[PDB]
C-alpha cells in the first residue's frame, strides 16, 4: 500500500515486496512504474508524448491535490529530500519499520528479502571478511552489477558463494573464457535452451575470467535486466534476483564503467581462527604452529622458489593433517615441501619442520608394498579401497615406492597433483599405480596440441551426399553425352568448393522441372531439389574432461609445462558433481595453475646402483 | 609530398636533359593516354574518390557502355563466364559486346576469379582453363578499380596503372561554383583556402588521429552556409579533441579568416513544439524512449553540434573517448525528439549479413500489436471490453492463444486502421500450423526509428564499407527474390548515429572521410555537476524532458539563485527568465516578493513596442518562430551585435531604464531632510529642490513609457542621469554644484531635457564628480550580476551583456 511512499527511498527491497504482491493506483502507478523497461498500457499519458498531451494531461492527487502532469517537479524534489535524509546504520531499521503492514526479511550486512530458502552456509568468518561483507552488503542491496578485485587467494569466489548461501540463491558460476561462443550465453541453431539465458529466465549468477567482444553480448543485460535473444526475438524480463556478479583483479573492461567495482581485503593471520573454525578437532594451535611452519618455509624460500605458500596451501596442509588426525605428523608437512628439486633443500625443509616439531626422526625421512586383496592398497601409511579390480611390471624400487605412496596420499585426499621430471615415466608410474590400485580409466589427455577448447568443450557432410544424389538424378533425367560438361562441372565444383555447386543443383532442378516410372522420379527430382535448397540455405561436441567427470576416469593431463592459457581447466579444478575423480596431471620441467595443484616432484627412479637390477629382473 | 611535383620537374629536368572540371580533365587526359595501349586500366589513386573519374568519362566517350562489375567475395568464375545450361552474364556480355567494364574491388576477390580475370586480360580472344576453354567485341577495354590497399603481383603487373590525383584549389573553387548561390564568394574562397591550409599545416606538426580534412568537408561547409562565419568553425573544429590543438586551430582561423573565435555560448531553450540550443532547433514532435538521464548542461556545447548534425541528415558520429558520456548524448537528443533509439553493438566481429521460428514471428506480432494499440490509444483515447485484455495478452510454439487475439481483432475506422496491419498479420498467423523455412538496420531503415551503432570502433572495415554504400538514400539488399534490388528509400527519420571510443582502433579513413566527426570531453560545470550528481541534493536545474516542469524548475532555481541595490537585480532577473517563464513566475505568485509588483508592471509595460522593435529588429535577421529565449537571444546574435547595430543590446538596457525609472518614480511619489523640507514646501520656506526633483522625475517617467522613446547607446547616457538623480536624492548648500552636474548630463530630442531645462532654470531663478563613483559602482555590480546570471544561462563566464558592459567599463 502506501509504503511505496518510501518506494525508491531505500533500495528495491520495497520493490521486491511489491513483486510478492502489488497492484496499481493513480499516483502509485504514476510512481513505481517508471522503471527502465516495461510497457505501460494503464496510464500511457506519461510515455505517449511530451506535447500538450503529456504536457497538459493531468495528475491525480499529487500531494493529495490534483495538479497536471508536471507534478513530477512536485515530486522530484520531494523524493530528493528523502534521498538526502537517508544519508543519516539504522537505515534498515527504518526500512523494517517501514514494512509495518512479516515476509522473509533477511538481515545480513544490511538487509535483504529473497524469499526462496536458506542454504548450507559453510564459509563463515568474523574478520576482514566481515568488513568485506560490509563492503558488499550495500550494492547487493542496491542490485547494481558488482565486481571484486582484491589480491589473489582471498576466497572471493568463496566469499560470493557463501554470500549467496546467506541468500536463497544458487550461484551458477560460468567461467567465461576467450574461446566462448554465444551458446552458454544463449544457445544456437543450425533454437537452443541456453545457460545464461536460463539463469536470466529462472533468475543470482556469477562469472569469472572476465578480464581476459562477447562482453558486449552481456552488455545488454548490464544496461537493463534483459537480453538480445536474436533468433526467438524476445528480450527477457529478469524479474527475480538476477544479480550478475563477476570476478577479476584488474580494471580494463566496460564493466569498469558499467559495474560498481569494489575492493576486498583479507588479514591472512585470521586463517588461524578460520581452520580452527573449520576443523573442529584441530582446536590445538599445532595448527597455528603449522602456520608458523609455513612462515618458516617462506623464510627458507626467502634453490629457486617456484612455489608460494598460501592460505590455500595452508588450508590444504590443514586438509592433509585432518586426514592424518583420524589416527606423528612430521611426515605430513614432510610431504608439504616435497616440491623441492634439491634433496638438500628437502632436508632443510625437514630441519625447519623438526624445529617446529619435536626431536629428530630422520628414520621417517628415508622410510612397504601393499595389502592387496579387497581394499586392495595399503602402501605407506595410506590405504585405498580400490574398486572393480582388473590387475604388468609391478612394485619397482624404493624410489617407486615413495612416489607411489605420495600419489596414494594425494589420491586419498581428492586434491590435484602433478610430477615434473625428465623421463616421461611419471605417467608410467601414474598408470602403474592406477591399475595397481584398481585402474579407473587412464584418460591420458596429452594437453599440448589441442590447445584449450578440445579438452574442455565443443562441414561437408551433406555435400558429398547431395553430389551422389544429383549425379544419380542427372543420370536418370539427362543423358551421358548430353549433360556431359554439366556433369563435369557438377564434379569439379564438388571437390570441396561446396557453394557454387548450389547453382549446379538449382539450374539442374530448373531443367528437371522443365522435363515435366515417371511421377516417382518426378518426386525424386523434386525432393532432391528441395533438399538442395535447404542445404543452399544452410551453406550460407563432448569434452574429454567432461566425459571423465561424468564417467570416472583418471584425468592424466600430461605436458602442462608446454600448453597455452587453457585456465578454464584450472577453473574446472576450482569447481571441486563427482564421486571419485583423478586429476593426476603430469608436468615435465604458470603462476596460478601451478600454484593450485599439490605437486610432488619425481626423483628419477633409476639411481640406487642396484635398483636397476630390480627393473632389469622384471624386464629380463 | 608536393616536392615530388618539384622532383617531377627534376624528373622533367632529366627529361629535358634527354631533350567535367580542370584537374579532372587532367586525370581524364591521363586515362586517355592510358587507353592507347591494349591492357586493363587500373586507378592507382588515393582514397575518397571512387570511380566517378571513370564513371563520367564514358558519357564523353563514343557510346561506351559502363559495365560496373562490382567484383566481390561471393563471386564465382561461373558468375563471370556463365553459359552452363543443361541441354535437352555481365562480364560475358562485356566479352561479347564491347564496353567499358568497370571492375570494382579487385582486392576483395577470390583468388581463382582473380585467375579468371588474369586469363581474360589478354589482347587476343581468351582461352580460359578454369571453366571452359575460351570466351572470345574487339575493343572491350576493361577498367580496374585499384581499391584501398593485396592484389597479386602478376595481376597487378599485366594491367596498366593510372595515378588518379587529387583536386586543385582553383579547381576546388570551380567545384564550389555549383554551391555559390547562397555564398559570399570571397567567403567561399576563404573557406576553401582555410580547409586547404588547415590540412597542409596539420600534416606538419604534433596536432591524435590521421586528420583527413578533405574536400567533402569543404563542400559540406559550403552547403551548410546556405541555411542561415561561426557555425562553420563550430562544426569544423569541434572535432579537434586535444584542447591545445583547438587553440592552435582557432589561431589558424584568425590567420586565415581574420576574426576572433570567441565561443558562442549556447543555451537550452526547451519549449513544447521545439527544443533548441544555439543556432540550432529541433522538431520536437509520439515519444518512445521515456528516458532516465538528465540535460547535462556542460554537454550543451556539443549536444548542439550533433543536433545540427541530426537535422542536416549528415552521418552522426559521436566519436571520442570512453566514459565521457556519449550514449547519453544521443539518448537525450533522440529522447527529447522521441526518435525511438535502438542500438547495435557492432564490435563483436559482426558481419555484413548481421546488419542487412513460428514463435519469433508470433512474438514480433504481439509486440507490434502492442505498439499499434499504443499509438491508437494516444490520439482517440476511448477504447477499453476485452480489448484491454487483448492488450494484456499482447504483452504476455504453443501460440494458439494468439488466435484468440485475432478474435479480438475480429470484434470503426480507427479500428479499421489498426486492423489493416493487425487482421492481415493475424490472417497470415492462421498459418501457425504450417511449413517453415527458418534485418538489423533494415528494420530501422524501413521504419522510422533512430539507429545507434554503439561501441563501433572495431568490428570490420568491410561492414562499415557496406554501411557507407548506404551512407550516401537507396539500399541494395540481397534478401530479395531474383533480379531486383528494391532499395528502401524511407530514410526520413532514419539516422546512422555511430558511437566510437579511442581505446580501440579508430574508425577507418573512409567512414571518417564520409561523416560528421564530433568529439566529446569532460568539463563538469557548476549547475551541471549540481544536477548530474543530484541524487543527494534536492534539485536539478532542468529536471525533466517536459517543458511545463522545466519552467517551474528553473524558475524555482534562479529566483532562488539571487543571493540602491535591487535595480539591476530585478532588471537582469526579469531579463533572463523566459517570456513563458515570465507568465509562469506571475502564475507562481525578500526581493522576489517585490518582483510580483515588477511582474504586474511588466505585463503592463515590459516590452509594449519594445517587443515591436524586437520583432522588426529580430525579423530582418534570420530568427526563430516564437518567443522562447531572451538573454539567449541577446547572446544569440553574437556576431550580429558584434556588427555594432546593438538592436538586441539596446532593448536590454531599455529594460533597465524602465525598471530604474519605476524605482525613481515611486521614490518621487514618495516625495509627493532638506529635500523633505522642499517637498513639504510644495504645500524652511520657498522650495527650489522639490520642483528640481519632481520635474526631472517626470522627465524620467516620460523617458520610460513614445515612438522615439523606442528609438532612443544613448540610453546609457540617460541612465547616467538616472544614477545621478539617485545620487542627488542621496546627496540631498551644494545645490548649485549638483544643479551644474544635472546640467552636464543634460548637456550630455526635445522634451526629456526640456523638463530638466525648466526645473533647472527655476532652481537657478532661486539661485564633486562623485556621480562617476556610484556610476562605476553600478556598472561593476551589474557586471557581477551579469556573470551570475550568465551562469544560469549557459555556464561560461562571458556574455554579450558582459562584453558590452566591459567596453562600457572602458569609459
Ligand atoms: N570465511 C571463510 N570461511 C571458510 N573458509 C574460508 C573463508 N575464507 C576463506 N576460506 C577458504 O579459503 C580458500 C580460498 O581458496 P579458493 O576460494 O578455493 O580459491 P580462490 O581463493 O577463490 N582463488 P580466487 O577466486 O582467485 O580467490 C577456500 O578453500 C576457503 O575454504
Ligand atoms: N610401479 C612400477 N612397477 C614396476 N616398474 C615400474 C614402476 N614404475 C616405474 N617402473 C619402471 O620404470 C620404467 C619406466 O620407463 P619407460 O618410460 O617405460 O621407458 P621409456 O624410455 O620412457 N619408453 P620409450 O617411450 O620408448 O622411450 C620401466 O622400466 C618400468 O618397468
Ligand atoms: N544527462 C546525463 N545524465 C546522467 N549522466 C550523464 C549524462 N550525460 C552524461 N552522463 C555521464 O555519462 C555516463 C553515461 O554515458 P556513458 O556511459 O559514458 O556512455 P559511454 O560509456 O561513454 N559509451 P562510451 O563512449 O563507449 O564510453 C553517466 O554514467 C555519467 O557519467
Amino acid at each position: 500500500d502506501v509504503l511505496i511512499e518510501w518506494v525508491a527511498i531505500y533500495p528495491q527491497i520495497y520493490d521486491i515486496l511489491e513483486h510478492i504482491n502489488y497492484v496499481p493506483s493513480n499516483t502509485l502507478q504514476r510512481l513505481r512504474l517508471h522503471q527502465p523497461w516495461s510497457k505501460i498500457d494503464y496510464d500511457v499519458w506519461f510515455l505517449y508524448a511530451s506535447d500538450e498531451i503529456r504536457e497538459t494531461c493531468k495528475v491525480k492527487y499529487y500531494g493529495e491535490t490534483k495538479t497536471y502532469g508536471e507534478v513530477f517537479v512536485l515530486e522530484n524534489e520531494r523524493i530528493s529530500q528523502l534521498h538526502r535524509l537517508f544519508v543519516s546504520e539504522r537505515a534498515e531499521h527504518l526500512k523494517n519499520l517501514l514494512f509495518d503492514a512479516l515476509p522473509l526479511v533477511e538481515l545480513g550486512g544490511n538487509v535483504f528479502f529473497n524469499s526462496h530458502v536458506p542454504l548450507p552456509c559453510s564459509l563463515v568468518l568474523t574478520k576482514s571478511t566481515q568488513e568485506n561483507l560490509n563492503r558488499i552488503t550495500p550494492y547487493l542491496v542496491q542490485k547494481r552489477p558488482i565486481l571484486l578485485a582484491g589480491p589473489e587467494g582471498i576466497g572471493k569466489k568463496f566469499l560470493i558463494t557463501q554470500i549467496a548461501a546467506k541468500l536463497g540463491q544458487q550461484i551458477i558460476r560460468i567461467h567465461l573464457s576467450d574461446s566462448t561462443d554465444p551458446k552458454m550465453l544463449i544457445g544456437t541453431y543450425t533454437w537452443q535452451p541456453g545457460v545464461l539465458t536460463q539463469a536470466v529466465i529462472t533468475g543470482w549468477i556469477l562469472f569469472t575470467n572476465i578480464e581476459h567482444e562477447v562482453l558486449s553480448v552481456l552488455l545488454p543485460l548490464l544496461e537493463k535486466r534483459q537480453l538480445v535473444i536474436p533468433s526467438r526475438g524476445e528480450t527477457i524480463y529478469a524479474k527475480g534476483s538476477f544479480q550478475m556478479f563477476a570476478t577479476s583483479s584488474m580494471k580494463t573492461k566496460i564493466l569498469g564503467q558499467r559495474l560498481w567495482q569494489i575492493l576486498d581485503l583479507t588479514y591472512q593471520p585470521d586463517e588461524c581462527v578460520e581452520v580452527v573454525s573449520t576443523l573442529y578437532p584441530v582446536l590445538s594451535i599445532i595448527c597455528p604452529t603449522l602456520y608458523s611452519v609455513y612462515k618458516d618455509i617462506f623464510d627458507l624460500f626467502s634453490s629457486k622458489i617456484y612455489r608460494r605458500l598460501c592460505l590455500r596451501d595452508f588450508y590444504k596442509f590443514i586438509k592433509r593433517v585432518a586426514f592424518l588426525y583420524h589416527k606423528v605428523f612430521k611426515e605430513a608437512i614432510d610431504m608439504f615441501g616435497a616440491f623441492i628439486p634439491s634433496r638438500d633443500g628437502f632436508d632443510l625443509v625437514v630441519r625447519n619442520v623438526a624445529i617446529e616439531l619435536n626431536i629428530p626422526p630422520e628414520k621417517a625421512l628415508q622410510l612397504p608394498v601393499f595389502q592387496n586383496l579387497e581394499h586392495n592398497i595399503n602402501i605407506g601409511r595410506c590405504s585405498l579401497k580400490k574398486l572393480s579390480t582388473i590387475r604388468n611390471s609391478y612394485a619397482f624400487t624404493s624410489s617407486s615406492l615413495g612416489l607411489l605412496e605420495q600419489l596414494a596420499a594425494g589420491v586419498q585426499t581428492n586434491e590435484p597433483l602433478l610430477l615434473v621430471g625428465e623421463t616421461g615415466t611419471g605417467k608410467t608410474t601414474t598408470i602403474q599405480l592406477l591399475a595397481g590400485l584398481l585402474g579407473q580409466k587412464v584418460t591420458v589427455i596429452n594437453m599440448s596440441q589441442q590447445t584449450e577448447s578440445s579438452d574442455m568443450l565443443g562441414s561437408t557432410l551433406g555435400l558429398p551426399l547431395h553430389e551422389r544424389f544429383i549425379d544419380i538424378f542427372e543420370q536418370t533425367f539427362s543423358s551421358k553425352k548430353n549433360a556431359k560438361f554439366i556433369s563435369m562441372a557438377s564434379t569439379s565444383a564438388r571437390r570441396f568448393r561446396w557453394k557454387t555447386c548450389l547453382k549446379i543443383w538449382k539450374e539442374a532442378c530448373k531443367l528437371s522441372k522443365t522435363v515435366l516410372n515417371q511421377v516417382e522420379l518426378r518426386n525424386q527430382w523434386a525432393k532432391f531439389e528441395k533438399e538442395v535448397e535447404d542445404f543452399e540455405k544452410v551453406l550460407t561436441v563432448e569434452g574429454a574432461l567432461v566425459k571423465a567427470v561424468r564417467s570416472g576416469h583418471w584425468v592424466l593431463l600430461d605436458e602442462i609445462n608446454l600448453a597455452s592459457l587453457e585456465t578454464l581447466e584450472p577453473i574446472g579444478q576450482l569447481l571441486s558433481p563427482h564421486k571419485n575423480f583423478r586429476l593426476f596431471g603430469c608436468m615435465n620441467p604458470e603462476p596460478s595453475f601451478r600454484s593450485r595443484f599439490t605437486e610432488i616432484y619425481v626423483h628419477s627412479p633409476d639411481q640406487n646402483l642396484d635398483d636397476l637390477l630390480s627393473i632389469i629382473q622384471k624386464y629380463i | 609530398l608536393a616536392s615530388l611535383h618539384a622532383e617531377r620537374q627534376r624528373c622533367f629536368a632529366k627529361l629535358n636533359e634527354l631533350a567535367h572540371t580542370d584537374t579532372t580533365l587532367m586525370n581524364a587526359s591521363k586515362v586517355l593516354r592510358a587507353l592507347q595501349v591494349l591492357k586493363p586500366i587500373l586507378l592507382e589513386g588515393s582514397p575518397g574518390v571512387g570511380k566517378t573519374s571513370l564513371i563520367t568519362a564514358l558519357a564523353r566517350e563514343t557510346g561506351h557502355q559502363l559495365v560496373r562489375i562490382n567484383l566481390s567475395d561471393q563471386t564465382d568464375l561461373m558468375d563471370l563466364f556463365g553459359s552452363d545450361v543443361p541441354v535437352e552474364a555481365p562480364f560475358l556480355a562485356a566479352m561479347r559486346n564491347g564496353h567499358w567494364v568497370l571492375l570494382d574491388e579487385l582486392n576483395l576477390a577470390s583468388q581463382s576469379v582473380l585467375e579468371g580475370l588474369n586469363a581474360c586480360l589478354d589482347h587476343r580472344n581468351e582461352a580460359y582453363i578454369p571453366e571452359l576453354d575460351k570466351v572470345f567485341h574487339p575493343n572491350f577495354r576493361v577498367f580496374a578499380a585499384q581499391n584501398p590497399q593485396g592484389l597479386p603481383r602478376s595481376f597487378i603487373n599485366r594491367f596498366s596503372v593510372v595515378y588518379v590525383e587529387a583536386l586543385k584549389e582553383k579547381d576546388m573553387i570551380e567545384i564550389a561554383a555549383c554551391n555559390y548561390h547562397q555564398v559570399n564568394e570571397d567567403w567561399r574562397l576563404k573557406i576553401i583556402k582555410f580547409m586547404f591550409r588547415l590540412q597542409d599545416n596539420i600534416e606538419k606538426d604534433i596536432s591524435g588521429s590521421p586528420w583527413e580534412f578533405n574536400l567533402r568537408d569543404t563542400l559540406r561547409w559550403l552547403q551548410l552556409l546556405n541555411d542561415a562565419a561561426d557555425y562553420l568553425e563550430v562544426m569544423v573544429l569541434h572535432r579537434m579533441r586535444t584542447v591545445e590543438d583547438r587553440v592552435r586551430t582557432c589561431e589558424l582561423f584568425k590567420e586565415v579568416f581574420d576574426i576572433d573565435y570567441e565561443p558562442r555560448t549556447i543555451g537550452f531553450s526547451l519549449s513544447s513544439q521545439c527544443f533548441k540550443v544555439g543556432h540550432s532547433l529541433l522538431v520536437r514532435d509520439q515519444k518512445t524512449l521515456l528516458d532516465s538521464q538528465n540535460i547535462l548542461q556542460s554537454q550543451l556545447p556539443v549536444l548542439e553540434s550533433v543536433i545540427t548534425c541530426i537535422n542536416k541528415k549528415w552521418p552522426c558520429i559521436l566519436v571520442g573517448d570512453t566514459a565521457t558520456g556519449k550514449t547519453c548524448i544521443l539518448r537525450l537528443l533522440a529522447a527529447i525528439a522521441g526518435a525511438k533509439i535502438k542500438e547495435m553493438a557492432v564490435n563483436s566481429d559482426t558481419d555484413t549479413m548481421d546488419l542487412i521460428d513460428i514463435s519469433r514471428k508470433a512474438s514480433e506480432l504481439f509486440t507490434d500489436l502492442s505498439q499499434q494499440l499504443l499509438n491508437i490509444v494516444i490520439k482517440y483515447r476511448n477504447f477499453d471490453i476485452f480489448r484491454e485484455t487483448s492488450l494484456y495478452t499482447l504483452t504476455t510454439s504453443q501460440a494458439f492463444t494468439l488466435l484468440q487475439k485475432v478474435v479480438d481483432q475480429l470484434d470503426e475506422t480507427l479500428v479499421h486502421s489498426l486492423g489493416d496491419i493487425h487482421e492481415k498479420a493475424r490472417k497470415l498467423l492462421a498459418e501457425f500450423s504450417a511449413s517453415p523455412a527458418g534485418g538489423y538496420l533494415l528494420k530501422a531503415v524501413e521504419e522510422g526509428h533512430w539507429f545507434v551503432l554503439d561501441n563501433a570502433n572495431l568490428c570490420s572495415p568491410a561492414v562499415l564499407d557496406r554501411l557507407n554504400s548506404l551512407l550516401e538514400l537507396i539500399v541494395n539488399e540481397k534478401t530479395t527474390e531474383d533480379g531486383h534490388p528494391k532499395t528502401i528509400k524511407p530514410h526520413p527519420n532514419f539516422r546512422l548515429f555511430l558511437t566510437v571510443n579511442p581505446v580501440y582502433g579508430e574508425l577507418s579513413r573512409a567512414m571518417r572521410n564520409r561523416g560528421v566527426e564530433i568529439f566529446l570531453l569532460k568539463e563538469a560545470l557548476t549547475e551541471i555537476d549540481k544536477k548530474q550528481m543530484s541524487l543527494l541534493e534536492p534539485a536539478p536545474i532542468s529536471s525533466a524532458v517536459d517543458t511545463l516542469a522545466s519552467n517551474i524548475s528553473y524558475i524555482k532555481y534562479v529566483f532562488e539563485t539571487m543571493g540602491n541595490y535591487m535595480y539591476i537585480a530585478h532588471a537582469i532577473i526579469l531579463a533572463l527568465f523566459s517570456p513563458r517563464q515570465l507568465k509562469l513566475l506571475r502564475k507562481v505568485l525578500t526581493l522576489k516578493n517585490l518582483v510580483q509588483k515588477i511582474y504586474c508592471a511588466d505585463y503592463f509595460n515590459h516590452m509594449d513596442l519594445k517587443a515591436s522593435r524586437f520583432m522588426d529588429i529580430y525579423e530582418y535577421p534570420v530568427q526563430l518562430r516564437e518567443v522562447v529565449g531572451l538573454i539567449q537571444t541577446i547572446n544569440d546574435f553574437q556576431s550580429v551585435i558584434l556588427t555594432s547595430h546593438l538592436e538586441l543590446p539596446e532593448t536590454y538596457a531599455s529594460g533597465l531604464l524602465f525598471v530604474s525609472a519605476h524605482e525613481i518614480l515611486d521614490l518621487t511619489e514618495e516625495v509627493n531632510t532638506y529635500l523633505l523640507k522642499s517637498a513639504s514646501a510644495v504645500y524652511g520656506s520657498t522650495p527650489s529642490l522639490w520642483n528640481l526633483l519632481n520635474q526631472f522625475s517626470k522627465f524620467l517617467i516620460e523617458i520610460a513609457s513614445s515612438n522615439i522613446v523606442y528609438k532612443l547607446d544613448v540610453i546609457r547616457h540617460f541612465l547616467k542621469l538616472v544614477v545621478l538623480w539617485k545620487n542627488i536624492y542621496v546627496w540631498t548648500s551644494r545645490f548649485y554644484c549638483y544643479t551644474k552636474m544635472l546640467g552636464e548630463w543634460m548637456f550630455t530630442k526635445l522634451l526629456e531635457s526640456f523638463l530638466p531645462k525648466d526645473s533647472l532654470e527655476k532652481f537657478s531663478e532661486l539661485q564633486t564628480v562623485e556621480s562617476l563613483r556610484h556610476y562605476l559602482e553600478s556598472l561593476y555590480k551589474e557586471s557581477q550580476i551579469l556573470e551570475i546570471a550568465e551562469s544560469l544561462n549557459s555556464g561560461k563566464v562571458n556574455s554579450v551583456m558582459r562584453r558590452l558592459v566591459s567596453t562600457e567599463i572602458s569609459n
